[PDB]
DNA sequence: ACAAAAAGAGTGTTTCAAAACTGCTCTATCAAAAGGAATGTTCAACTCTGTGAGTTGAATGCAATCATCACAAAGAAGTTTCTG
DNA sequence: AGAAACTTCTTTGTGATGATTGCATTCAACTCACAGAGTTGAACATTCCTTTTGATAGAGCAGTTTTGAAACACTCTTTTTGTA
């Protein structure tokens, strides 16, 4: 075949490694970009800390949301993680939760 | 199966959704 | 573009790391909005704090508090 | 002659004094209250430590990571209820791959 | 001039683990672990003593906040080794 | 049927669970989680702690069934309430 | 064992379910509802006995259950 | 002969709730303004509920409110129920659905 | 002897709704609402000023407080109101 | 009319704001560089649909039974006050 | 915290009884397997561009110290508000 199982190795490797898989400065970009958006006036500075346990908390959230939204997945008796696999495990988590 | 210093078996966290019986 | 900085891979990346074996096409849309969501709540409260302190850079610490009272502590910078 | 080695714990019951007198908590505090703290606070980063030091040990390392902070929480019951809201920086997740996909 | 709990934990860990080490964030992370586990217990002592009508918060306070906030076998140690210590530190 | 008893019970507000069996039910419980010594139950505190309990499991099953409807089915399933439990997460779902 | 938890009858499973709007419920969701309904009352049960021994007291007041409740990170309005 | 509630245009009690706040230890000391904000807030939230709550009445063809119309009023406001996301109405029900 | 706001949600409702009664049980659960809301904003104000080191609460705390429990339309009419009442109570 | 809480005044304390100052760290730039993202193709691997076989839950109608309501009595437990 | 006096609210018991539950069938309404049709996402080869890293100002801002004026705690008085 192309590839046994490629897909698993990128599994296994990724689920044993810590580091974040988002790119700093794009995510920078994006956090500054929306941060702007909130103030009116003169943006704010960040600490290189601060945007990093932003990103930080941003991966987590949505690795535990990816975790979350596989199991409706194969709960509909599928594989492939669809849309409406996140849509309903943010709604069944809440609006906390969930957002 | 693993205990503590204290005699605190430490489970895993195997399953909670499913009740028992 | 600075939605669109998060690239496809780095979300394939993110969904491996969950675990998932197959992602669908429309899921990269759906993530970058999941995290804008996610974004906004965060840096909102975090620009209160700032500003309530007399500041004008965002700290570790104003996240920290930011995401302690969303319900979501995180301990590494502390 | 310190209320620490008095009561035969490791951490400061004079700063837990201190901290619970300074936190708005109540007018006044008992002079057990900070000694139960204290050792309440000492035994559960025992408990910690254990782990994530056994959790380094089968891993062929001599210190403790965050990494190996994580599975010792997240592999304890107890520990994982305590902290279920809890995010680890630089802590992964566990090794956690649904049956249906390994063939 | 900023206190940490650095000390301590790693006074513990040597009890612990006679010959293993710990990264600096692996310290801040048990920093921030401690500091956490604080904060909750003495907010529900603090809530117990109000409902109470208490103004003091004394070890039964501590004792039944250790009872609601921890986990069965967590809790159960937990009021172990408090009554042993305030046992200890009375007897003196 | 179905359809007229679903709409008669979302426009009430009365509890469904029986007084008395409830009541039992919690009272066995709080003895087998006493020390010993025996607990009396205010009639309020047993009308709110079956208040909390009716509202839990009304929301519980109104997640679950959306799970049933992802699944292409209309008949719920234990497997259902068990996802929901999981999704919910620990403390929400518990 | 006999009762006490068949107590919670078919019926007034059914009504729940309805009431959340389920059109139709297999059977062994029955014996499901009777565990989840258990350890949801054993959670709120201890911590209401805790508070009400805390206080030295031997009756549990709504108060008490509301605590329980509201620390569990639910709370509950009709009963202050 | 004039009441801080009446000075600030409030129906709440200020002194009640400066009072509340000196007691809950929330700080060592409590400024001035502080507890007419606090009863101001208080205040608005309580109008924008009961304003709610009047009109569930209303076209319930009720004239009394009882805690279903409550339940309906923060229930069908988005940030009423995202406030009071965690919170049971005894005897309130639920929102048609399905 | 106790304490409760049942008068005081009965005129607002009689500001808002001039002919609307309250059932007993829905005045119970106002003031339940009350409390919970003010001990809220209460806590958070706490931790705020605990936070920025300071050691009193001032409307400032309460200001922020309100940002960051309620969201945002509330949160914008619940600021107006209290700066509003702030300025109408100094002036005097 | 009376008690209890809250305004009112005045005094002492204390604390937070303003100003000045220092250094540190955040921003903006740049310069390579190279590694990863983008692009395009494809086809094996997945999802969707429809059908038919197999299963089972709601509806129905009876008798049984027990939850509820009322009522009473007792007394156990909670409440209040006081003092050291 | 403990003791004493008071009260009030829970427990226990009785009786009716009629509403509600339980039991049995069934069959229409569902679930489930699957085979084929249709769709698509992982794998892969090549380009290049965007991110990374290392300075490098450089300056804007955070953190520290001091003074002090404002503001709040404390206390005694008056008075207004919710019971009588």
């Amino acid at each position: 075949s192309r590839r046994r199982q490629g897909w698993l190795k990128e599994i296994r490797k990724l689920q044993k490694s810590t580091h974040l898989l988002i790119r700093k400065l794009p995510f920078s970009r994006l956090a500054r970009e929306i941060c702007v958006k909130f103030t009116r006036g003169v943006d704010f500075n960040w600490q290189a800390q601060a945007l990093l346990a932003l990103q930080e908390a941003a991966e987590a959230f949505l690795v535990h949301l990816f975790e979350d939204a596989y199991l409706l997945t194969l709960h509909a008796g599928r594989v492939t993680l669809f849309p409406k696999d996140v849509q309903l495990a943010r709604r069944i988590r809440g609006l906390e939760e969930g957002l | 199966s693993t205990v503590t210093k204290s005699r605190r078996i430490s489970r895993r966290p195997s399953d909670w959704w499913v009740v028992k019986s | 573009d600075n939605i669109q900085g998060i690239t496809k891979p780095a979300i394939r990346r993110l969904a491996r790391r969950g675990g998932v074996k197959r992602i669908s096409g429309l899921i990269y849309e759906e993530t970058r909005g999941v995290l804008k969501v996610f974004l906004e709540n965060v840096i909102r409260d975090a620009v209160t704090y700032t500003e309530h302190a007399k500041r004008k850079t965002v700290t570790a610490m104003d996240v920290v508090y930011a995401l302690k009272r969303q319900g979501r502590t995180l301990y590494g910078f502390g | 002659k310190s209320r620490s080695s008095r009561a035969g714990l490791q951490f400061p019951v004079g700063r837990v004094h201190r901290l619970l007198r300074k936190g708005n908590y109540a007018e006044r505090v008992g002079a057990g209250a900070p000694v139960y703290l204290a050792a309440v606070l000492e035994y559960l980063t025992a408990e910690i430590l254990e782990l994530a030091g056994n959790a380094a040990r089968d891993n062929k390392k001599t210190r403790i990571i965050p990494r190996h902070l994580q599975l010792a929480i997240r592999n304890d019951e107890e520990l994982n209820k305590l902290l279920g809201r809890v995010t680890i920086a630089q802590g992964g997740v566990l090794p956690n791959i649904q049956a249906v996909l390994l063939p | 001039r900023k206190e940490s709990y650095s000390v301590y934990v790693y006074k513990v860990l040597k009890q612990v683990h006679p010959d293993t080490g710990i990264s600096s964030k692996a310290m801040g992370i048990m920093n921030s672990f401690v500091n956490d586990i604080f904060e909750r217990i003495a907010g529900e002592a603090s809530r117990l003593a109000h409902y109470n009508k208490r103004s003091t918060i004394t070890s039964r306070e501590i004792q039944t906040a250790v009872r609601l906030l921890l986990p069965g076998e967590l809790a159960k140690h937990a009021v172990s080794e408090g009554t042993k210590a305030v046992t200890k530190y009375t007897s003196s």
